Parts: C-alpha cells; sequence; structure tokens
C-alpha cells in the first residue's frame, strides 16, 4: 500500500465528493474513513490557483483501484489507508495558524489561549473544530474569543486564510475528552428530535456503533424487524439536538434507543463487527460472486477485497460450495436488510484495522477456575531483575506496542534500567530459561510527585527497546476512558504471582471493587484519595487490576500497598492518570 | 448562529 503522497500529482476523475481539508495529509484521513473512497487529490495554498478551489480535498472511487495521474502544480494526491496493515487513527493534534475554518458558529465564549480553546471543543458535545482569535488579532471586540463550530460531515464548510487567528479540530478521536459516554440503551423507547441521517441495520448493537463514528449523531433509534410498518424494518434514524439531549423518550414499542459514543471511541470496537447475520441478506450493488466452502471463506474474501463493505454467502443448504457475493453501497452499509432467505451477511473486516487493537476479541479457550493458560492474559507480564541475581519483581501490563504501565515504587533503588527484563506470555516461571527472549527496557519514567506507595502518585512506564509483535500470547489492554468515570465494573480480575513469596503458576483469581468511602474506613492512618482505588475478599506490585465490560477488558487500577492477602488492596486508579500516560506517550 | 470574524 501506498501510504506516501505525492508532489504535484493529480487524479483524473473518481469525484464521489468533494470537502474542505486543512491539508493533504488530514485529507487522507477523510479518504480512509470514507465509505467508498479509495485515493484523493488535494489542493494546497497557491499562486496557481484561486483562492476558492484551495483546501479542495477531492474523494474519489475507481473499479482497478487506481486513476490516472497528471502533474499539476499544487496539487497533492493521494492513496487511502483502507490497502494498510498499520493501525490508523482519526486523531489529529495540528493547530493551524492564520487559517479560519468555518461552519455553524454555536458558543462564543472568551479563551487563555489556543490549548484552552482546544480543550473546550474536546469536552463539548456538539464541536467538531474551533477557531482562535490571539491577543494578536486586530479588533480589539475580537481578539481572545473561542469560538466553537460544527458542519453536517465534521469537515469545515469552508476554509480562507485570516492573519493572528487559529483553528483546530475536537480531540475526542485522541481519548482526550472529559465528556461522559452514556452507555445506557432505552428499549421499547423511541426519541423525537432533528433527523439528520439514516441507515439500515441489522441490530442496535451496528446501529449505535454507526451513530458513533458519523459526527452529526448525539442519539438514535432504531426500528427493530419487529417493527409494525414495514417501510420501517431495520431502520437505524441518527438524530440530534440544540441542547444535546433528546428532549423527550416516547414508549412507543419494538424500537431501542440509545446515544453516540464518540467520548469512549477507543475501548469500544466502531468499526468491527465480526458477527455473522444468518437467515439475514444484505441488499447493494454486487462486486464479485465467488465459490466459497465457509460464510468465513466468504468474509475473509470481502476483507481481502479492497472495495466489498460487506458480504451475503449462500450455503448449499448440495456439493458444498456456496455462492459468496461481496457488495458494496454509498455509505457503508446495506439499502435494505431482508430475513427469510437463507443468506448469512457481514461485514469486512478491512474497518477494524481502524479499531483500537486492545479491542480485539478474546478467544473463545478455558475457565480453569483458579489457575491460567496459554493466551488468557496476554497483557500481564512478568518484570525480572538481574539484581542480586534473577528474579521476578513486579506485574506489569503491556499497553503499547513499547509500553508496560506499572508501579513506582517496584523500582526502588534501581540504579539504571539496564538491570532490566520483562518477559511476555509466560504461565511458570519454570518456563523462563537463559535461552528465553526478553524485552529490555529503554527508560522509566516515574510519575513526579511519587514518593512513596501510601502517598498514592505511584505510577510508572517502562518504554521498550525493542516493540511487541502482537500475538495470541501477547496483546494488549485498553485504558479506561475518562467518559467512563461513572462506570461500575462488576467483572474485576487481579492477576499474577506472589510478590515475601512467589508461586510458580500464573495465578488467576476474580475480585470485587469496593468503594472509596468504604475503604478508607478499614483504613485508619493513611489518606485514601480519589487518585486511588479498592478492592478485596493473589497477585504482584505493579500488576493489574483487570475489568470486563461489554466483553473488552479494561485496566482500572495497578497494585501498590494492600494488606494482608482481611482489609481491601489499594489501587492506583488508572482513569484519573490518563491525560498523564497520553502525554509520556503520545 | 454567531457571526464569525472579520
Ligand atoms: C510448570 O509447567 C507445567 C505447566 O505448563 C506444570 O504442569 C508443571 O508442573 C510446572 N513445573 C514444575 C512445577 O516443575
Ligand atoms: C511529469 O512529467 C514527466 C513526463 O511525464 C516525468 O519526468 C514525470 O513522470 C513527472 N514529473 C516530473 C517531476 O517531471
Ligand atoms: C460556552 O458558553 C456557555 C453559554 O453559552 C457558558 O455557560 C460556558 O462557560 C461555555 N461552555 C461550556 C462550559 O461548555
Amino acid at each position: 500500500c501506498v501510504t506516501q503522497l505525492l508532489k504535484d500529482t493529480c487524479f483524473e476523475g473518481g469525484d464521489i465528493t468533494t470537502v474542505f481539508t486543512p491539508s493533504a495529509k488530514y485529507c487522507q484521513v477523510v479518504c480512509t474513513y470514507h465509505p467508498r473512497c479509495l485515493l484523493f487529490t488535494f489542493t494546497a495554498e497557491s499562486p496557481s490557483e484561486d483562492p476558492t478551489r484551495w483546501f479542495t480535498c477531492v474523494l474519489k472511487d475507481s473499479v482497478t483501484e487506481t486513476l490516472p495521474r497528471v502533474n499539476r502544480t499544487a496539487a497533492i494526491s493521494g492513496y487511502s489507508f483502507k490497502q494498510c496493515s498499520h493501525q490508523i487513527s482519526a486523531c489529529n493534534k495540528d493547530i493551524y495558524v492564520d487559517l479560519d475554518m468555518k461552519g455553524i458558529n454555536y458558543n462564543s465564549s472568551v479563551a487563555k489561549s489556543a490549548q484552552e480553546c482546544q480543550e473546550r471543543c474536546t469536552d463539548d458535545v456538539h464541536c467538531h473544530f474551533f477557531t482562535y482569535a490571539t491577543r494578536q488579532f486586530p479588533s480589539l471586540e475580537h481578539r481572545n474569543i473561542c469560538l466553537l463550530k460544527h458542519t453536517q460531515t465534521g469537515t469545515p464548510t469552508r476554509i480562507t486564510k485570516l492573519d493572528k487567528v487559529v483553528s483546530g479540530f475536537s480531540l475526542k478521536s485522541c481519548a482526550l475528552s472529559n465528556l461522559a459516554c452514556i452507555r445506557d440503551i432505552f428499549p421499547n423507547t423511541v426519541f423525537a428530535d432533528s433527523n439528520i441521517d439514516s441507515v439500515m441495520a441489522p441490530d442496535a448493537f451496528v446501529c449505535g456503533r454507526i451513530c458513533t463514528h458519523h459526527p452529526g449523531c448525539l442519539f438514535f433509534t432504531f426500528f427493530s424487524q419487529e417493527w409494525p410498518k414495514e417501510s420501517q424494518r431495520n431502520l437505524c434514524l441518527l438524530k440530534t439536538s440544540e441542547s444535546g439531549l433528546p428532549s423527550t423518550r416516547i414508549k412507543k414499542s419494538k424500537a431501542l434507543s440509545g446515544f453516540s459514543l464518540q467520548s469512549c471511541r477507543h475501548s469500544i470496537p466502531v468499526f468491527c463487527h465480526s458477527s455473522f447475520y444468518h437467515d439475514t441478506d444484505f441488499l447493494g450493488e454486487e462486486l464479485d460472486i465467488v465459490a466459497a466452502k465457509s460464510h468465513e471463506a466468504c468474509q475473509k474474501l470481502c476483507t481481502n477485497a479492497v472495495r466489498c463493505q460487506f458480504f451475503t454467502y449462500t450455503p448449499a443448504q448440495n456439493e458444498g460450495k456456496g455462492k459468496c457475493y461481496l457488495k458494496l453501497s454509498s455509505n457503508g452499509s446495506p439499502t435494505k436488510i431482508l430475513h427469510g432467505r437463507g443468506g448469512i451477511s457481514g461485514y469486512t473486516l478491512r474497518l477494524c484495522k481502524m479499531d483500537n487493537e486492545c479491542t480485539t476479541k478474546i478467544k473463545p479457550r478455558i475457565v480453569g477456575g483458579t489457575a491460567s493458560v496459554r493466551g488468557e492474559w496476554p497483557w500481564q507480564v512478568t518484570l525480572h531483575t538481574t539484581s542480586p541475581t534473577q528474579r521476578h519483581l513486579c506485574g506489569g501490563s503491556i499497553i503499547g506496542n513499547q509500553w508496560i504501565l506499572t508501579a513506582a515504587h517496584c523500582f526502588y533503588g534501581v540504579e539504571s534500567p539496564k538491570i532490566l527484563r520483562v518477559y511476555s506470555g509466560i504461565l511458570n516461571q519454570s518456563e523462563i530459561k537463559e535461552d528465553t527472549s526478553f524485552f529490555g527496557v529503554q527508560e522509566i519514567i516515574i510519575h513526579d510527585q511519587y514518593k512513596m506507595a501510601e502517598s498514592g502518585y505511584d505510577i510508572a512506564l517502562l518504554k521498550l527497546e525493542t516493540t511487541v509483535n502482537y500475538t495470541d500470547s501477547q496483546r494488549p489492554i485498553c485504558l479506561p476512558s475518562k467518559g467512563d468515570r461513572n462506570v461500575i465494573y462488576t467483572d474485576c480480575w487481579v492477576t499474577g504471582w506472589g510478590y515475601d513469596k512467589i508461586q510458580n503458576t500464573l495465578q488467576k483469581a476474580k475480585i470485587p471493587l469496593v468503594t472509596n468511602e468504604e475503604c478508607q474506613k478499614r483504613y485508619r492512618g493513611h489518606k485514601i484519595t480519589h487518585k486511588m482505588i479498592c478492592a478485596g475478599y493473589k497477585g504482584d506490585s505493579g500488576g493489574p487490576l483487570s475489568c470486563k465490560h461489554n466483553e473488552v477488558w479494561h485496566l482500572v487500577g495497578i497494585t501498590s500497598w494492600g494488606e494482608g492477602c482481611e482489609r481491601p488492596g489499594v489501587y492506583t486508579n488508572v482513569v484519573e492518570y490518563v491525560d498523564w500516560i497520553l502525554e509520556k506517550t503520545q | 448562529e454567531f457571526p464569525d470574524f472579520p
């Protein structure tokens, strides 16, 4: 796949739509995230072009998967990332100087800095992008005003150059917002506000996932197949309101209603619908039809064909070989969803690469009841020290390609990172021998303000000097989302070995959370801050507190003190350190 | 709507 761009190159035709982007590199992101775009042509600021034709990003489709290139000055082009194995995000931290990006202007408050303006935009239910007038702006009336904006697409309706002004996008898709996600799905209720769009969805999960990446969608209603009107089954209405809430909730039956989750975006799957839909046919434009032994082999053929967005498989239910119908549409979605014709339908997985990797499903493999195996806790790592001889020191969790999150108190009088050894996918400590490969820590990032474990600011990062080939034995866990502050985890689990006395096999044990208030009582002499969380009634220092929520695993806490294997253990409150982790990693 | 910048 062709990630780089093209100095002065234009693609001829394909014109699907035309939008305004602040740069080619971001135009490439739009292209990637659009359900039909393969390639694009962006117009830069230049002598050569009328000011109106600038900042123009033209998304295109070709059947051959390329178009004819034409040497043209000021033009940058132009392939989407759909063809790539690399992960991809829509996070754009760029601030755009002397640049005014246009849309519906809706708050017009006054602000300290470009930064605090961006923060406001990110924290607001409606904000797609902002413009900020610097101290240095002419009109004294206007200088320092931070006006927020939205459009139908999320991109500006126009872009103009204007001196002493700075523009930028919401950073919700950098996991930076503190906007609370509402996960509640209201059944037998409908919503009645504006109707900004609609697709055909097979279930309300899909429906609400589409509400999530649709920029103008704040909430939704799904009319299930069991609805009255024929014309309205599987209809996913995408809604919004001036306030941002649904005004009213009607009892109105066979319909589910929910909210966007743009805020908890990473940590939840969005683009990845791995599920199959049985006796279900997805209507759309046919692209190929091929012999296929399983409906799985159908998916793999859809996923492998870049233009394919979804498929139906027809089982011989004969000679064994099914017909696999690879399909596409205008948005990413069937034009009609039909039941009762014997097909198996789903979607391309070419879309999962956009989802955050710690959201991939878990296998199924064993419940053990007491002890672990093969690939049960692919994020849990054992931390070895070479002094005085080689021993287990801490538990850690994989949270990045290159990163471990763990306790600071773990690194007491460690002088150099060069004494450390991280091992992944380990069960029996027995399994570690000199030949055994390990990751070497490049760097230790202890929190400044850390003094004592019971003082609480107890959190460390290991930058590994070589990255992790992700496997069934070595995958990350997800950080809790700032939107999810009000979440009530009820499926929480401590893992580790013993750390004193150490167990050979990886110990696993499900534990209940315990409220801060409640813990504070049991803990006489020491203060329990909001930057800690508690639990109890069998793991190491730095070991993870992992909670499963909606079949996705979160790193809720890191081990810090505790008494005694009955009083609850104290933990570092990972959510409260999210700005921090993101800061120190990007 | 608010008017935008001059
Ligand atoms: C560690 O290895 C296996 C599990 O993979 C276990 O059955 C065995 O007893 C352990 N070895 C010991 C205690 O020597
Ligand atoms: C466009 O022009 C010529 C001939 O088409 C060729 O050298 C090249 O493909 C393009 N770029 C430059 C820089 O000449
Ligand atoms: C933007 O303006 C509103 C009133 O329009 C004001 O109360 C607030 O300080 C600003 N927005 C927030 C906190 O979202």
